C-alpha cells in the first residue's frame, strides 16, 4: 500500500481480472483489487498490444509519413494524418493556404462529431442502459418520455416505439443474442426505468444508419473514409467552379453544397438526438448518487488548445488549452510542445528500455525500443498470466507527464479549460462556457421538475469531475465541433467565391529545397484529448518520429515516482455491485474513449 | 436460425470494422439483427472478460463446422507472441482455437490478408497474416485499408446467400470484387491516354482532373473496386478527391517506394 495524488492505493484485496476491456477500440486488460465491501482500492491499466509505428518511420520520406501514422487508428481515422502534415510543415517552415486550413478543420470536426457520437451510443451506452429492461417498456410512456427529453426530435410517436421494440423483442425470443450475449442485464449498477431503455437503444439503432452519412464529408474532401487522404503543403482536393467534364474537379460547388447538407443533419443530431439524451441519462444517474470516476480529472487536465478562429494565431483558439494543478480553475500554465522539460515520458512501469529509466524523455529525443519482461511477483507465465505484476513492467503504454504531473486529457479536460480561460476574460471560449451552465441547469432543475425528481445544486467544479460529467463533456464537443465547422464551410465559400481556389502551398514540396536537417511538431486536439507528433528531418529522410496520443496520457502505467495516470485514478475508490461483473468498471474507463491502438502506436 | 461470426481483432487500426459499419446495402444494422450472429466482436459486445471468452466455447461447441470466423488485424511472433494479448495470452493462441472449427475464414482487410503498416519494414513484432499462421481451413482474402465498405457485406451477403466461398483469384481475393484494376475503369483514363497529368500539386492541371500518374498514382498495378463501386455509397474514391491511390489493397504496399514516385516503364 502506498499514497499518491490523494489517493491511498492497496493491494490487499480480492483481485479482479477484466481481460479483454471490451468495446473500446484495441486491446486492454484491466485488474483492480476490492475491499470488504467491494469497493476498488487499486487499479491496474495494461495496454495489450504494440505495433511500432515510430520504428517502421526511420529513413522514410516526411512526405509519405501521414499515411503511415495515419493507420495507427481507424476510429480517430485522419487525427494522426493532420499531426504529421502539421509536424512536417512545422519542421519544413511551410505556411498552407486559407482554404487547405478550413478543409482540413471541417475535417477534423468531422471526426469529432462522428466519433463522439459512435462511441457515446456503440460503445457506452451499454454500460448505462439495460437492453432486457427495454422489452418492458409501455411504448406511449416512451413516446411521452421522447417528448419531454427532445420535444424537437421527430421520432417519437408510440407507433414508432412500438415497432422498434417488436424487432428487439424478437431478435431476443431467437436465442441468438448477438452482441448482447452473457451481458450484464438485470445488475443493481442499471437504475434507468424501462422507457428511457427503450429510448435509448432507439437512438442506438438511429445513430448506427446515421453515422455513415456523416463521414461522406471525408470522402469528398480525402477520398474515403476510413483513411481519407492527407498532403504536406494543403489538401489534393483542387477546386473549379466552371469544371464539367474532362475538366471536373474535386470541388466544385455541388459537392461543397453537399457538404453543407450534411453539416446541417448533423447539427439537427447532435441538438436532438445526442446532448438531450446524454443530459437525461446523466440526470437520472445523478439522482441514484452515482458522481464516481473523477480521478485526475479534479486535480490535473490538459490540453493543447485547438481551432483557431484566425490560423496560425494560437491566442484565437475556440477551445483553449494549458495545463491546469491541484484543481486550481483560476490559473491556466501555458503548455509548449516544443520545451524539453514540460511533455516528456517515462518507461518504468512499460514494456520498452531507456539508458536510463529514472528519467522522461520529450519526445525529440524519444525512444522506443521493446522490452517484454514480467516482474517477479507475476502469477503465471510470461505467455500465460493470470494476474500482472504492477510494481514491475505492466503495459505497452508509455507513461506521458507534464513536467513531471499526471495529467487527465480529452473532451473534459478541454471542456474544464475552457471554462477556465472563460472566468479569466477569454471571449474565445464563450460557447463552450454557455453549453456548461446550460448543462448544469438542465441536470440539477429542469429535467428533475419535468420527472418529477427533486431539483439539486451542484456546482460545475462538482458536476465536471465524475464519469457522468466526462461523458457529458464530450456530447456538449460533439455539439460545439459541429456548430464550428458550420462556420468554417461559410468561410470556405466566401474565400472561394472572393476568388481564391488555392489549396496547396507547394513551394517546399520537392526536397532539394529543404534544410538539410530540421525539427517539428505538429499537435491536434484528437477525439480523445491531447495529440503530438515529434518529427526530426535529416537529408530528406525521418530520423526520429515519436508520437505521444491522447490514450497514451490517459491509459498509462505508473511513472518513475509512482504516480498514477487518469483511467487507474479514475476506478479509485468505486463500489461494485458484484466483484465479478465489471459493470462499473466499463461505464468509467469507456468515459474515457479509450482507444487502444492510439495508445501504443 | 442466422450464421454464428465470430469477429477475432489481432493487432490492428480497427478500419475495417469501421468501414464493415459504413455500408448502405445491406446496413450493418440490417446484417447483425438479421442476416448473421455476431456472437463475438470486441468493437461491439456487451459482455467483458471472463463472460465474453465464455462466449467462444458456447458457440464453438453448438455451431462446430459451422460458424464462420472473422479475422480483423494480425499475429505477432516476436516478443513471445505477447506484443498482442487476449485473456492473459498471445492472440495467436486463440486464432489457432477459434479457426480449428470454423466452416469458413474471412481475412479483412490489408492487416489480415498480407500484414499491413505494422508489417511494413522492419516489422518490430514479426506480424504475420493469418494464411501464414492457419494452413489448413479455407481462407478469403479481402484487402484494402480499409476495404470498401460494400465490398465487406458483400462478401457476406455472398457466403450467407450461398453457403459458399466466392470464385476466388490465385491470390486469394473474391473475383466479383477484385477482378480489375484500379486503372481499367478510373475516370481520369482518357487524361493518361492523351499524356495529361497533374505535375505539381494544385497546378492548372490538377484543377481540370488531369491523371495523377506522375503525383505516385498506384492505380495501374492495384487490384480493387474504387474506380466504380467508389466510397461512402458512391460518393468518392481517392483519385476523384485529387490523390492517387497509395495501392492499398496489394501485398506490401508500404515498402514498393514513396506513395509519390511515379511507376516506371
Ligand atoms: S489517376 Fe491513376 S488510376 Fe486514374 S488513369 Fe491516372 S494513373 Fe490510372
Ligand atoms: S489507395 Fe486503396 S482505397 Fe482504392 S484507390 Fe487505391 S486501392
Ligand atoms: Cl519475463
Ligand atoms: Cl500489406
Ligand atoms: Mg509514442
Amino acid at each position: 500500500a502506498y499514497a499518491t495524488q490523494g489517493f491511498n492505493l492497496d493491494d490487499r484485496g480480492r483481485r479482479i481480472v477484466v481481460d479483454p476491456v471490451t468495446r473500446i477500440e484495441g486491446h486492454m486488460r484491466c485488474e483492480v483489487n476490492v475491499d470488504a465491501n467491494n469497493v476498488i482500492r487499486n487499479a491496474v491499466s495494461t495496454g495489450t498490444m504494440w505495433r511500432g509505428l515510430e520504428v517502421i518511420l526511420k529513413g522514410r520520406d516526411p512526405r509519405d509519413a501521414w499515411a503511415f501514422v495515419e493507420r495507427i487508428c481507424g476510429v480517430c481515422t485522419g487525427c494522426h494524418a493532420l499531426a504529421s502534415v502539421r509536424a512536417v510543415e512545422n519542421a519544413l517552415d511551410i505556411r498552407i493556404p486559407k482554404n487547405a486550413h478550413l478543409i482540413r478543420e471541417i475535417m477534423a470536426k468531422t471526426l469529432q462529431v462522428h466519433d463522439h457520437a459512435v462511441h457515446f451510443y456503440h460503445l457506452h451506452a451499454l454500460d448505462w442502459v439495460d437492453v432486457m429492461s427495454a422489452l418492458k417498456a409501455d411504448p406511449k410512456r416512451t413516446s411521452e418520455l421522447q417528448q419531454l427529453v427532445s420535444p424537437a426530435h421527430p421520432l417519437s410517436s408510440a407507433g414508432y416505439f412500438r415497432d422498434i421494440q417488436n424487432r428487439l423483442k424478437r431478435f431476443v425470443e431467437s436465442g441468438q443474442l448477438g452482441p448482447f450475449m452473457n451481458g450484464y442485464w438485470g445488475s443493481k449498477a442499471y437504475v434507468l426505468p424501462p422507457e428511457a431503455n427503450l429510448m435509448a437503444v432507439t437512438h442506438y439503432l438511429e445513430a448506427l444508419d446515421l453515422q455513415k452519412e456523416w463521414v461522406k464529408i471525408h470522402t469528398i474532401f480525402g477520398g474515403k473514409n476510413p483513411h481519407p487522404n492527407y498532403l504536406v503543403g494543403g489538401v489534393p482536393c483542387a477546386i473549379n467552379l466552371d469544371g464539367i467534364g474532362a475538366a471536373s474537379a474535386p470541388v466544385n460547388m455541388e459537392r461543397l453544397s453537399f457538404v453543407k447538407a450534411r453539416i446541417d443533419e448533423i447539427i439537427e443530431f447532435n441538438k436532438n438526438v445526442y446532448v438531450p439524451d446524454v443530459l437525461a441519462i446523466g440526470t437520472l444517474y445523478k439522482q441514484a448518487g452515482w458522481l464516481y470516476g473523477g480521478g485526475l480529472a479534479a486535480t490535473n487536465v490538459l490540453d493543447y488548445g485547438e481551432y483557431p478562429n484566425v490560423a496560425y494565431n494560437k491566442s484565437t483558439d475556440q477551445l483553449p488549452g494549458g495545463a491546469i494543478l491541484n484543481g486550481n480553475w483560476d490559473e491556466v500554465f501555458p503548455v509548449d510542445p516544443r520545451d524539453s522539460q514540460q511533455v516528456q515520458e517515462f518507461v518504468s512501469h512499460s514494456w520498452y528500455k531507456y539508458a536510463d529509466e529514472s528519467v522522461g524523455l520529450h519526445p525529440w529525443d524519444g525512444v522506443t525500443e521493446p522490452n517484454y519482461v514480467l516482474g517477479a511477483n507475476t502469477k503465471g507465465t510470461r505467455t500465460r498470466i493470470e494476474q500482472i505484476d504492477e510494481s514491475a513492467k505492466y503495459s505497452w503504454i508509455k507513461s506521458p507527464r507534464w513536467r513531471g504531473h499526471a495529467m487527465e486529457v480529452g473532451p473534459l479536460s478541454r471542456y474544464i479549460l475552457a471554462y477556465a480561460h472563460a472566468r479569466s476574460g477569454n471571449k474565445y471560449a464563450e460557447r463552450p462556457k454557455e453549453q456548461l451552465e446550460y448543462s448544469a441547469q438542465m441536470i440539477n432543475s429542469a429535467i428533475p421538475k419535468a420527472l418529477g425528481l427533486p431539483e439539486t445544486q451542484y456546482t460545475l467544479k462538482q458536476l465536471l469531475p465524475s464519469t457522468i460529467g466526462r461523458t457529458l463533456a464530450r456530447a456538449l464537443e460533439s455539439q460545439y465541433c459541429g456548430e464550428m465547422m458550420h462556420s468554417d464551410w461559410h468561410d470556405l465559400v466566401a474565400n472561394i467565391r472572393a476568388g481564391d481556389t488555392a489549396t496547396a502551398n507547394v513551394d517546399k514540396w520537392d526536397p532539394a529545397t529543404w534544410p538539410l536537417q530540421a525539427k517539428g511538431v505538429g499537435t491536434v486536439a484528437a477525439p480523445r484529448g491531447a495529440l503530438g507528433h515529434w518529427i526530426r528531418i535529416k537529408d530528406g529522410r525521418i530520423e526520429n518520429y515519436q508520437c505521444v496520443v491522447p490514450t497514451t496520457w490517459n491509459g498509462s502505467p505508473r511513472d518513475y515516482k509512482g504516480q498514477i495516470g487518469a483511467f487507474e485514478a479514475s476506478l479509485m475508490n468505486t463500489p461494485m455491485v458484484n466483484p465479478e461483473q465489471p459493470v462499473e468498471i466499463l461505464r468509467t474507463l469507456h468515459s474515457f474513449d479509450p482507444c487502444l491502438a492510439c495508445s501504443t502506436h | 436460425p442466422r450464421t454464428p461470426v465470430l469477429w477475432l481483432h489481432g493487432l490492428e487500426c480497427t478500419c475495417c470494422s469501421e468501414s464493415f459499419i459504413r455500408s448502405a446495402h445491406p446496413l450493418a444494422k440490417d446484417v447483425v439483427l438479421s442476416m448473421i450472429s455476431l456472437d463475438y466482436d470486441d468493437t461491439l459486445m456487451a459482455a467483458a472478460g471472463h463472460q465474453a471468452e465464455a462466449i467462444l466455447e458456447e458457440i464453438m461447441t453448438k455451431y462446430k463446422g459451422n460458424y464462420i470466423l472473422a479475422v480483423e488485424g494480425n499475429p505477432p511472433l516476436n516478443q513471445d507472441g505477447m506484443s498482442c494479448i487476449i485473456g492473459g495470452r498471445p492472440f495467436i493462441e486463440q486464432l489457432k482455437y477459434v479457426a480449428k472449427d470454423a466452416k469458413a475464414i474471412i481475412s479483412w482487410g490489408s492487416c489480415a490478408s498480407w500484414g499491413c503498416v505494422q508489417a511494413a519494414k522492419p516489422n518490430p513484432t514479426q506480424a504475420t497474416p493469418v494464411h501464414k499462421v492457419i494452413t489448413d481451413k479455407p481462407i478469403i482474402k479481402v484487402p484494402g485499408c480499409p476495404p470498401i465498405a460494400e465490398v465487406m457485406t458483400g462478401v457476406i451477403t455472398y457466403m450467407l446467400t450461398f453457403d459458399r466461398i466466392p470464385e476466388l483469384d490465385r491470390q486469394g481475393r473474391p473475383k466479383m470484387f477484385y477482378s480489375q484494376r484500379i486503372h481499367d475503369k478510373c475516370y481520369r483514363r482518357p487524361h493518361f491516354d492523351a499524356g495529361q497529368f497533374v505535375e505539381e500539386w494544385d497546378d492548372e492541371s490538377a484543377r481540370k482532373g488531369f491523371c495523377l500518374y506522375k503525383m505516385g498514382c498506384k492505380g495501374p498495378t492495384t487490384y480493387n473496386a474504387c474506380s466504380t463501386t467508389r466510397w461512402n455509397e458512391g460518393t468518392s474514391f481517392p483519385i476523384q478527391s485529387g490523390h492517387g491511390c497509395i495501392g492499398c489493397s496489394e501485398d506490401g504496399f508500404w515498402d514498393k517506394g514513396s506513395f509519390y514516385d511515379r511507376l516506371t516503364g
